[PDB]
């Protein structure tokens, strides 16, 4: 688990960030 | 007996109710935000942390005999909290021991029993993951005890309780710390315990053990956790380094740890004063008088906290020595009326030419001056005596003569005229040019602050400031 | 533990803290986006 | 153990082998039990007492041989012993003037920040007593307003020695600044004002101001120059970077925060 | 906070004026004309 | 002062110099920040008979200085005096940085296994495989496999 903890948090980083950019996209499009 | 007897049904129950429930809600919501609230870095029980800052200092000092607060400790420390049944049992005990305080006699805990009360948190499947809960449970042993202001034979027991709490630092640094962010709460606890433990080492000798331990507890900062522990421990580091007469200050300047960031308008404000006197001890030259004004104007919201009188006193002392000559009657607080009289006479003889009156006042009130920790004021105040006069006339006359400006400032000799015409140029106390073909110190003036890019210089930082404010709003809005 | 475990136990520290914060931020952005969706829908 | 205790102490220092041999005594002085912490055994602090005084005469050898870095070296371990980590008893009668030669050491060499972090360790020992500091401290008070040559009207007062090594550095420390002040915008006080009032009864000091500085004294005076630029203000140099600042302004203001 | 290390508990520029910077405000100064009936 | 304790160039004060280095090796790395050349040049001595020790105390100070890599470099240049010193709670910082630099360096070498490969230091890996021995001893092996993956070995 502990090594898979450290891998799974990594996987929880970028897949979480793509949503961060994603809401930017959605908001800017919604303005239009 | 008939007088003093009828006057203790009401006194006990007040702390019995509100002193009961306050930290009950504190530990309650704080515990729920320790289990939950992974972003518990800013707890609303941190405002309850502040409410505990001013809470016990005025609420309760003694354990409130007649069975008001004495039974709190045996109740509140008996917290096993195994699981929901064995924790709803303690939920029952919150009210169950209340019959013990009211009807029966509480468990007397005159700062001798709290140490053996540190077994109740261990009894019946002890909880160690709640090092915040047991941490405030480590503050509470001091809370009646230290806040009683004894410093009498229980200073050492203070020290032992804080050794158990430093063992709670050991528990954070060693025991089940899975990014729980509790040091930044344990840094506030380390703050509180080391204010009155600071006093503890004021009622005793030096603190060098807390110097090395302070370099260690500070050492762990900046590596894993850094928030207000480096700030507060740095200030405690500075206060008695300054309090002791030694080199002590260029070590502080070389102490390149000056940027523990925003301290919520409380730590940072005084922080500018701790660093401010430091920059003052090396003949401050208008670089830190601005940060003295800054610190005095940052967090004045209290009412004469006690060191605020010292910042208000020492602030314009350096400015008088530098360029300015305002008095210090502007904030004539009742808190200031008795702390103004020596300094009141202090600043008059500077601008006035009666240096004999200045020595009269200095010999008159030097005892208060020596109590203020400003010994070196006279060694450099005669500096700004003639520099204050020459600044005055230098401001008055535009094309003034140096062969005339001396004779008015009780110079009395042409040779004495130009002993002040040797460093005023390099210093910048007046903008003029001295000549021997014409020994006339004629000044000049310029414009184009509006015609040179002064305003856009002054504007950029504050533009960033306002956009900072916008960023703070957008970041601190959408909680619901 | 100290030599072998502590390097990963102490390195999942910030891997957990970052996802700890960006969920708060993420839900902030979610609330705003849903505001826009309701408005332009109506 | 006590090698050459007073071999050449009062008479003179004819042989420098006693120098390195005394420093061989400091080999054991620093290494008997400790030198900094000095944890226990106060009796080991006694040869740190004499270890201090031997460093004092050692700095008296450095003052004789113009030995600045070794001089401060002696004063360090000295002052290291006076901030000995243990509260021991009285050191000697030789501390207060020793710190007098330290304070004259550091005062004349433009060490003001170092200066004012030195007079704050013995609060009332260097104000109304310890003339070996009182002359340096009133000295610095002379170095406060304009009393730099007034010091030289006050040179004839020394408690023990000539103080030549810092009445001379107090010469130079006023020499760079009289040279700078004359280099300032000024109209040439003649040879008699720059050469007779100050110091230097017509030595090659005229080579000092004539060579180290300008003011070429040929026709009966020193001679200035412009000492100024031509006011080269472009003001369109920031025409690029400031546009960058605005681009950042609308940048962050336009960004979805 | 929680220090209370104090003693027991404009007049700066306007009194800095009116007492010392001001001269004819606390005391009189108008006698010069008696020193001016000959100049 | 007190600082000009080290103004002698004597030979036995070179071995007493180290005896003062490990004595003052703990806290005042703020002072050693101005005392870097006093440790660097002290490290630079062919006639110094305790070589790499100035890199011991150097790796002490440069951490405080803020050079997370410099204390690692001179910790490499500390010789046996550093490799023997691996049981502590402070050293876990510099060794954590060591395994960071190590695993990233090994991912780099695994990138291009031929041509212009950044050579890994022998003393760089000497505490690496030693730490893997800690992986062999401290009763846990998801760690030992973990660094095995990242190490590209």
């Amino acid at each position: 688990d502990l090594y898979s903890r450290y891998k799974k948090l990594q996987q929880e980083l970028e897949f979480l960030e793509v949503q961060e950019e994603y809401i930017k996209d959605e908001q800017k499009n919604l303005k239009k | 007996p008939p007088g003093g007897g009828e006057q203790e049904p009401p006194p006990p129950p007040a702390p019995q109710d509100v002193e009961m429930k306050e930290e009950a809600a504190t530990g309650g919501g704080s515990t729920g935000e320790a289990d939950g609230k992974t972003a518990a870095a800013a707890a609303e029980h941190s405002q309850r942390e502040l409410d505990t800052v001013t809470l016990e200092d005025i609420k309760e000092h003694v354990k409130q005999l007649e069975k008001a607060v004495s039974g709190k400790e045996p109740r509140f420390v008996l917290r096993a909290l195994r699981m929901l049944p064995s924790t709803s049992r303690r939920l029952n005990h919150y009210v169950l021991y209340k019959a013990v305080q009211g009807f029966f006699t509480s468990n007397n805990a005159t700062r001798d029993f709290l140490l053996p009360f540190l077994e109740e948190p261990m009894d019946t499947e002890a909880d160690l993951q709640f090092r915040p809960r047991t941490g405030k449970a480590a503050s509470t042993p001091l809370l009646p005890e230290v806040e009683a202001y004894l410093q009498l034979l229980v200073v050492i027991f203070m020290m032992n309780s804080k050794r158990y709490k430093e063992a709670q630092k050991i528990s954070d640094d060693l025991m089940q710390k899975i990014s729980t962010q509790n040091r930044r709460a344990l840094d506030l606890v380390a703050a509180k315990c080391y204010y009155y433990h600071a006093r503890v080492y004021e009622f005793l000798d030096k603190l060098d053990v807390v110097r090395s331990f302070l370099h260690a507890r500070l050492r762990t900062a900046t590596l894993r956790h850094d928030a207000d522990g480096q700030a507060t421990l740095l200030n405690l580091l500075l206060r008695n380094y300054l309090h002791y007469s030694l080199y002590d200050q260029a070590e502080k300047l070389v102490s390149k740890s000056v940027f523990p960031e925003q301290a919520n308008n409380n730590e940072w404000a005084r922080y500018l004063y701790y660093t401010g006197r430091i920059k003052a001890i090396q003949l401050e030259y208008s670089e830190a008088r601005r940060t003295m004004t800054n610190a005095l104007r940052k967090a004045p919201q209290h009412t004469a906290v006690g060191f605020k009188q010292t910042v208000h006193k020492l602030l314009i002392v350096v400015e008088l020595l530098l360029g300015e000559i305002p008095d210090r009657l502007q904030f004539r607080q009742p808190s200031l009326k008795r702390s103004l009289m020596p300094y009141f006479l202090l600043t008059q003889a500077v601008r006035t030419g009666n240096l004999a009156k200045f020595n009269q006042v200095l010999d008159q009130f030097g005892e208060k001056f020596q109590a203020d920790g400003t010994y070196t004021l006279i060694i450099r105040l005669r500096h700004n005596v003639i520099k204050t006069g020459v600044r005055m006339i230098s401001l008055s006359y535009s094309r003034i003569s140096l062969a005339d400006i001396a004779q008015k400032l009780q110079l009395d000799s042409p040779e004495d005229a130009e002993f002040i015409v040797a460093k005023a140029i390099r210093d910048g106390v007046i903008e003029a040019s001295i000549n021997h073909e014409k020994g006339y110190v004629q000044s000049k003036e310029m414009i184009d602050i509006y015609s040179t890019r002064e305003p856009q210089l002054a504007f950029h930082q504050r533009i960033s400031f306002c956009l900072d404010i916008h960023n703070m709003s957008v970041k601190a809005m959408r909680f619901p | 533990g100290s030599g072998l475990r502590q390097y990963y136990l102490s390195k999942i520290e910030e891997l957990q803290l970052i996802v700890n914060d960006k969920s708060q931020n993420l839900r902030r952005l979610q609330a705003q986006r849903n505001e826009l969706n309701a408005k332009v829908r109506l | 153990m006590y090698e050459q205790l007073k071999g050449e102490w009062n008479r003179k220092s004819p042989n420098l082998s006693k120098c390195g041999e005394e420093l061989g005594r400091l080999k054991l002085v620093l290494l008997e039990l400790n030198f900094l912490p000095t944890t226990g055994t106060k009796l080991t602090k006694q040869q740190l007492i004499l270890a201090r005084d031997i460093l004092e005469i050692g700095a008296q050898w450095s003052i004789l041989r113009k030995d600045i870095p070794s001089f401060e070296r002696y004063m360090a371990q000295l002052k290291c012993y006076y901030f000995d980590y243990k509260e021991q008893l009285p050191e000697s009668a030789y501390m207060h003037q020793l710190l007098g030669l330290n304070l004259l050491f550091l005062l004349s060499q433009n060490r003001v920040a170092e200066f004012h972090t030195e007079l704050e360790r013995l609060p009332a020992k260097d104000i109304q007593t310890n003339v070996y500091i009182k002359h340096p401290v009133s000295l610095e008070q002379y170095l406060m307003e304009g009393s730099y040559n007034k010091v030289f009207l006050a040179k004839g007062n020394i408690p023990a020695e000539s103080y030549t090594f810092f009445i001379d550095i107090l010469l130079d420390t006023i020499r760079d600044e009289i040279a700078g002040c004359i280099e300032k915008a000024y109209e040439k006080i003649l040879f008699t004002e720059a050469t007779r009032i100050l110091f230097f009864n017509t030595p090659k000091k005229m080579t000092d101001y004539a060579k180290k500085r300008g003011w070429v004294l040929g026709p009966n005076n020193y001679y200035s120059f412009a000492s100024q630029q031509q006011k080269p203000e472009d003001t369109t140099i920031p025409s690029t970077e400031l546009a960058k600042q605005v681009i950042e302004y609308a940048r962050q203001l336009e960004m979805i925060v | 906070m929680s220090e209370k290390k104090q003693p027991v508990d404009e007049d700066n520029w306007d009194d800095d004026n009116v007492e010392d910077d001001f001269s004819n405000q606390l005391r009189a100064e108008l006698e010069k004309h008696g020193y001016k009936m000959e100049t | 002062g007190i600082i000009s304790l080290l103004d002698e160039d004597e030979p036995q004060l070179k071995e007493f110099a180290l005896h003062k280095l490990n004595a003052v090796v703990n806290d005042f790395w703020a002072e050693i920040s101005e005392s870097v050349d006093k440790i660097e040049v002290l490290y630079e001595d062919e006639g110094f008979r305790s070589r790499q020790f100035a890199a011991l105390v150097a790796s002490k100070v440069f951490y405080h200085l803020g050079a997370f890599e410099e204390s690692l470099n001179y910790a490499l240049g500390a010789g046996d005096l550093f490799n023997v010193n691996d049981n502590s709670e402070y050293v876990e910082t510099i060794i954590a940085k060591c395994i960071d630099h190590y695993t990233k360096q090994c991912v780099e070498n695994a990138d291009l296994p031929e041509g212009e490969k950044k050579p890994i230091d022998q003393r760089l890996e000497g505490i690496v495989n030693k730490m893997f021995q800690r992986c062999l001893d401290d009763h846990k092996y998801k760690q030992a496999i973990g660094i095995a993956l990242e190490t590209r070995r």
